[PDB]
RNA sequence: ACCGAUAGUGAACCAGUACCGUGAGGGAAAGGUGAAAAGCACCCCGGAAGGGGAGUGAAAUAGAACCUGAAACCGUGUGCUUACAAGUAGUCAGAGCCCGUUAAUGGGUGAUGGCGUGCCUUUUGUAGAAUGAACCGGCGAGUUACGAUUUGAUGCAAGGUU
RNA sequence: UAACUUGGGAGUCAGAACAUGGGUGAUAAGGUCCGUGUUCGAAAGGGAAACAGCCCAGACCACCAGCUAAGGUCCCAAAAU
RNA sequence: GACAAUGGUAGGAGAGCGUUCUAAGGGCGUUGAAGCAUGAUCGUAAGGACAUGUGGAGCGCUUAGAAGUGAGAAUGCCGGUG
């Protein structure tokens, strides 16, 4: 490569995916309503009731 | 949007015609008198303007009706005041002032609209059997139907 | 490396005004009455399409309607009589008949009475 | 009791169509050259 | 002596000599296509067909190829939070009448 | 050509000048001074004192008569807002704006 | 491969200061003329303020509250338009009038017709008389570190790796 | 023209009406609780004046082209005096 | 070339637009940068050019890297103005 012609791998790498940017990005809820989608997200680890 | 007429001001012509309400039926007079007004029947007919002809109705106290209407036919109006609704005038409206009851009976057939509005304002009713119009030079018309 | 937020969104938003040029009052200036009036404007412009395909259609109808009427015969039994006729003309074009040319017009109404 | 809604510019100027002042009646001093009201001293 | 051409989805009433446009022909600009499917003719003598009159091309250069004018194509479900921003330009061919029924 | 003058900061807040400058506009220069003089507002003293340089300037940099002399235009435009406040009950104190005007105005010969 | 005046220290300015509290304590705002001060001699209206000429300057339509100078908001001028009309304000259809472009099946306005109860949120369901927003601007929310797992990529391979 | 297996990621755990078989209620409820089907939710379009849940029918985009569905065809209002 | 499929909330998948910084390459700029303003401009969208006016000194493009990367709603915070 020339340096100013990088090129990565094919299939390397692929672009992260940033929630909570926009609605037609699809994730502007982010994800989930109203339970604990909640900031603390609590699952307690591995439990039921 | 392309191809098709549309009549302007400087297109268009509306004559003058006189009909014999006598021996007519009021809806059947009205509706069709409605048609005339309106324009169609002119195939240069375009709905954003006034394509509608003149029409002066003659002998209007000799309209006719049907079954109980003259008594069971009411007329209501409201006065915009507390108990103020006045059926007072039934089928015998014919009885006093029908030009009226015909004037009332055709605008009621046309548009709310400010064109048929301006398109009620081309009718002339008449109990009597001769018209101050005649300077205008009508055709008689027959009532088709 | 922080990144300030110039120029993009008021840019956007400039955008978004002059589309909204028409609109009375402050439709036409703040930014968000303008969206909404331009978002709502876009959905009417669709259905209108819609829509204006058949208005017109309507009124091709109601001339002929006319027309017809003119040589003492239905509107339904003209189109009838002209289908079993074999003609094929769509209804713009027999308004537009109607409006240029009323002798060739009732030439295609003596047609269609024919095969009756 | 306040407004239900904001007054709109349109509105506010057709309302303020009616706030002018008189343009004065004025008669013109003789001789002295300045001006003043209509049945007023010539100072 | 205007004529009756089936040309686009559509009709067509083309008084000979008259610009028109209709939808793509693929046809080379300046070339001259000529319309088969004449369904009517107006004037002095008045053939009208079945469908089609019989013979009868309507002929016309090819102006111009181009595409008309961009509409944006938005819609929107209120409250639900969904939206659609398409943009569209429906081709066209400009071409103008010469000899009707020639 | 037509000559202008200009009072910047004025004390006095737009809508009143403006309720002056409404009657000034447009007429003659001579008629001008005099409905000013006779207008009992304080825009009017100060609308005069500026309409008087309008002239002055008018006579002197461009050597026209002063008589043939008109109000070609004339308007006020905000200028800064003095910010003040008045005490009000129950210890809430509410704003007062003391607002400015810039003044301006235009006289004039013909086109040329 | 940190900030660039709402950022970066609370503090780029005589900041733990104005200001608040009895006190402990809490705590701001506020940077930019120009290359050079050459900072408008002089005349003019004015009590001054301010201003028009005359001038310095590349520029003061860079003039001190001074680079650029957006939007809200206030105004002057007007081309088209409006005083029989029931308006979520647009859209589709369309005369009339006026204009002339990033030349294209042009731009402004709009008599009249058809259609049409904003947006979020939350909801079984909101034109909703359920919630939020006066307007405009700036700022304002899935990050990083370290493990775990799985996918893709690459180097080797009964070996791989520090 | 699907199915199932295994692995990465989910959201959901307030439902609503109409028909229908039933329990509770009063063969009361725009009632409540279950079986079945559809539609809404998450579905615009036409019809039912208007009218999420009814009837017709599922909108890639453009047209000033034709045929039809439910429903309609004297005037408002397209089409049968 | 025919032939199909393309309503959609929670949500899964995919492909992209634009912002700032960096690397390298190739450029533009006082004969006027960015920014701002105006326009009938091009692209399927985010969005990209172009001319004129303003401004008066810094910018793009290509490829790849990395992000304090995208606002209309939080009785949001500060400023201005209704
Ligand atoms: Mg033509
Ligand atoms: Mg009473
Ligand atoms: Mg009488
Ligand atoms: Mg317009
Ligand atoms: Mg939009
Ligand atoms: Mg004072
Ligand atoms: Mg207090
Ligand atoms: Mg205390
Ligand atoms: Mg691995
Ligand atoms: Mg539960
Ligand atoms: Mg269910
Ligand atoms: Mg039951
Ligand atoms: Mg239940
Ligand atoms: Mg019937
Ligand atoms: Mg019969
Ligand atoms: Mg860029
Ligand atoms: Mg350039
Ligand atoms: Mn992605
Ligand atoms: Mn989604
Ligand atoms: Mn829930
Ligand atoms: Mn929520
Ligand atoms: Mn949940
Ligand atoms: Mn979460
Ligand atoms: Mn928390
Ligand atoms: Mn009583
Ligand atoms: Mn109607
Ligand atoms: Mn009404
Ligand atoms: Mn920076
Ligand atoms: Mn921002
Ligand atoms: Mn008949
Ligand atoms: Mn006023
Ligand atoms: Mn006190
Ligand atoms: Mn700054
Ligand atoms: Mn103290
Ligand atoms: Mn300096
Ligand atoms: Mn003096
Ligand atoms: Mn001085
Ligand atoms: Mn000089
Ligand atoms: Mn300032
Ligand atoms: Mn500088
Ligand atoms: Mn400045
Ligand atoms: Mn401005
Ligand atoms: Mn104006
Ligand atoms: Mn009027
Ligand atoms: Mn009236
Ligand atoms: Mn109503
Ligand atoms: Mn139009
Ligand atoms: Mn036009
Ligand atoms: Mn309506
Ligand atoms: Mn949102
Ligand atoms: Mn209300
Ligand atoms: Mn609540
Ligand atoms: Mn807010
Ligand atoms: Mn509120
Ligand atoms: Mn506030
Ligand atoms: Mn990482
Ligand atoms: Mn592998
Ligand atoms: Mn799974
Ligand atoms: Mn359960
Ligand atoms: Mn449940
Ligand atoms: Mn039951
Ligand atoms: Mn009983
Ligand atoms: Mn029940
Ligand atoms: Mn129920
Ligand atoms: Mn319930
Ligand atoms: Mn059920
Ligand atoms: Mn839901
Ligand atoms: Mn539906
Ligand atoms: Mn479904
Ligand atoms: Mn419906
Ligand atoms: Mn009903
Ligand atoms: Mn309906
Ligand atoms: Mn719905
Ligand atoms: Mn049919
Ligand atoms: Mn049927
Ligand atoms: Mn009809
Ligand atoms: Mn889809
Ligand atoms: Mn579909
Ligand atoms: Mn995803
Ligand atoms: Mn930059
Ligand atoms: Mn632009
Ligand atoms: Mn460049
Ligand atoms: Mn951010
Ligand atoms: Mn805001
Ligand atoms: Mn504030």
């Amino acid at each position: 490569m020339k340096l100013h012609e990088l090129k990565p791998a094919e299939g390397s790498r692929k672009e992260r995916n940033r929630v909570g940017r926009g609605v037609a990005t699809g994730n502007g809820k982010t994800s989930g309503r109203g339970h604990k989608g909640q900031k603390a997200r609590s699952g307690g680890g591995v439990r039921p009731g | 949007m392309r191809q098709t007429f549309m009549a302007n001001e400087s297109n268009i012509e509306r004559k003058w015609y006189v009909i014999d309400a006598e021996g007519q039926t009021l809806g059947r007079l009205s509706s069709e008198v409605a048609s005339i007004l309106r324009g169609k029947n002119k195939v240069t007919y375009t709905p954003h303007v006034d394509t509608g002809d003149y029409v002066i109705v003659i002998n209007a106290s000799k309209i006719e009706f049907t079954g109980n209407k003259e008594t069971d036919k009411v007329y209501y109006r409201h006065s915009n005041h507390p108990g103020g609704i006045k059926s007072i005038t039934a089928g015998e409206l014919r009885r006093t002032n029908p030009e009226r009851l015909i004037e009332n009976s055709i605008k009621g057939m046309l548009p709310s609209t400010r064109l048929g509005e301006k398109q009620g304002k081309k009718l002339f009713v008449y109990g009597g059997a001769e018209h101050p119009h005649a300077a205008q030079q009508p055709e008689n018309y027959e009532l088709r139907g | 490396p922080r990144v300030k937020g110039g120029t993009v969104t008021r840019a956007r938003r400039k955008k978004t005004i002059k589309l909204a040029k028409g609109y009375f009052g402050s439709k036409h200036t703040l930014y968000k009455v303008a969206k909404q009036q331009v978002m709502k404007s876009g959905q009417y412009a669709f259905r209108d399409r819609r829509q204006r395909k058949r208005d017109f259609r309507k009124l091709w109808i109601t001339r002929i309607n006319a027309a017809a009427r003119q040589h003492e015969m239905s509107y339904s039994r003209l189109m009838n009589g002209l289908k079993k006729a074999g003609i094929d003309i769509n209804r713009k074009m027999l308004s537009e008949i109607a409006i240029s040319d009323e002798k060739a017009f009732a030439q295609l109404v003596t047609k269609a009475k024919d095969a009756l | 009791a306040v407004p239900k809604r904001r007054t709109s510019k349109t509105r506010k100027n057709k309302r303020r169509t009616h706030f002018k002042i008189s343009v004065p009646g004025m008669t013109e001093c003789p001789n002295c050259g300045r001006e003043y009201k209509l049945s007023h001293r010539v100072c | 002596m205007f004529a009756i051409i089936e040309t686009g989805g559509k009709q067509i009433k083309v008084e000979e000599g008259q610009e028109i446009f209709v939808e793509k022909l693929d046809v080379n600009e300046g070339d001259t296509f000529t319309f088969d499917k004449v369904l009517f003719v107006g004037g002095d003598s008045v053939k009208v067909g079945a469908p089609t009159v019989e013979g009868a091309t309507v002929t016309a250069t090819v102006n111009k190829q181009g595409r008309g004018k961009k509409i944006t194509v938005f819609t929107y479900k209120r409250r639900k939070n969904s939206k659609r921003k398409k943009g569209h330009r429906q081709p066209y061919t400009k071409l103008t009448i010469d000899k009707i029924n020639a | 050509m037509e000559a202008k003058a200009v009072a910047r900061t004025i004390r006095i807040a737009p809508r009143k000048v403006r309720l002056v400058l409404d009657l000034i506009r447009g007429k003659n220069a001579a008629e001008a001074i005099a409905i000013l003089k006779l207008t009992n507002k304080a825009s009017s003293p100060v609308i005069e004192k500026v309409l008087m340089s309008a002239l002055a300037n008018a006579e002197h940099n461009y050597d026209m008569n002063t008589d043939e002399l008109v109000v070609k235009e004339a308007y006020a435009n905000e200028g800064p807002t003095l910010k003040r406040f008045r005490p009000r009950a129950q210890g809430r104190a509410s704003a007062i704006n003391k607002r400015t005007s810039h003044i301006t105005i235009v006289v004039s010969d013909g086109k040329e």
